[PDB]
């Protein structure tokens, strides 16, 4: 099975500025990773997928890069609407399509 | 747009089953996954498995095939998960969402989430 | 039968040698089925062109089982592919 860890498990940042978080998988997914957004008592929100393409509507402050087994999302700019868990999940050749361990944006 | 309506909260004892559903609209239903998630009060997110409505095929995460039972009816757009023997560990909230049938890549849509909560 | 989801392959057996002058393999499938497997093989030097000759014809994932593949390959440094699934091969001989 693939393990996604992601890194930082929180930080807190002020709006305006930039911020990077990171997922780590275990094994080659070949930029099969998605990422989401969650707010508080919400459902998941799908932000980018396939390591670097934009979700539709989603602005374009965010970025994903990464490759292999290292992927990050950098978010330029943040808005008050960008607080919430960040979650990747991987979608490379075998189940379980599993998640990594969230990532908690507070914004200060 | 896409909607992927989900049913109303699960307040049930210990050993209880529960089968929730998944309305989808706004789309071709047999052209999309529908996956299953859980979500512990705090915790993060875990993949259940899923069903492709098109065709019937199921996939199950390892941790929950004795757990989880994942169904879907063509007619009326509608995908099923059934819990059975609850417990305590069973206590989450439960999301469907969506993926592409043949380039399944993300969960792009999200329903609302179901909350079973299973309590003396 | 419709494409099966190049992102959904893995191996169950890699790419060995037959015994019978052949490449044989198997693979596991994780998406709709059943699928028709896009399978090919490319060259060093030609990314475009095809080069697997499949002995097996129409090679499909059925939902009770199906992923056998047979092929023959020219000499030289070949890469396979089973959808996104690679493994390389190279070819001795002539």
């Amino acid at each position: 099975d693939i393990e996604l860890t992601q890194s930082p498990a929180s930080l807190s940042a002020s709006v305006g500025e930039t911020v990077t978080i990171t997922c780590r998988a275990s094994g080659n997914i070949h930029n099969y990773l998605a990422w989401y957004q969650q707010k508080q008592g919400k459902s998941p929100q799908l932000l980018v997928y396939k390591a670097q393409t934009l979700a539709d509507g989603v602005p374009s402050r965010f970025s994903g890069s990464g490759s292999g087994t290292q992927y990050s999302l950098k978010i330029n700019s943040l808005q008050p609407e960008d607080f919430g868990s960040y979650y990747c999940q991987h979608f490379w050749s075998t189940p379980p399509w599993t998640f990594g361990g969230g990532t908690k944006l507070e914004i200060k | 747009q896409v909607q992927l309506q989900q049913s109303g909260p699960e307040l049930v004892k210990p050993g209880a089953s529960v089968k929730m559903s998944c309305k989808a609209s706004g789309y071709t239903f047999t052209d999309y996954v529908i996956g299953w998630v859980k979500q512990r009060t705090g915790q993060g997110l875990e993949w259940i498995g899923e069903i492709y409505p098109g065709s019937g095929t199921t996939y199950y995460n390892e941790k929950f095939k004795d757990k989880a039972t994942l169904t879907a009816d063509k007619s009326s757009n509608t995908a099923y998960m059934q819990l059975s023997s609850l417990t305590s560990e069973d206590s989450a909230v439960y999301f469907c969402a969506r993926g592409e049938d043949g380039y399944y890549i993300a969960l792009d849509y999200w329903g609302q989430g179901t909350t079973v909560t299973v309590s003396s | 039968y419709t494409m099966c989801d190049k992102s959904k392959f893995a191996w169950k057996r890699t790419p060995t040698d037959s015994g019978h002058d052949t490449v044989v393999m198997e693979v596991t499938f994780s998406g709709s089925k059943p699928c028709r497997i896009p399978v090919r093989a490319v060259a060093h030097g030609s990314p475009d062109v095809n080069v697997a000759m499949l002995i097996t014809p129409n090679p499909t994932i059925e939902n009770d089982g199906g992923g056998f593949i047979e092929m023959q390959l020219p000499p030289g440094d070949n890469i396979i592919y089973v959808g996104e699934l690679s493994h390389q091969w190279f070819q001795t001989g002539s």
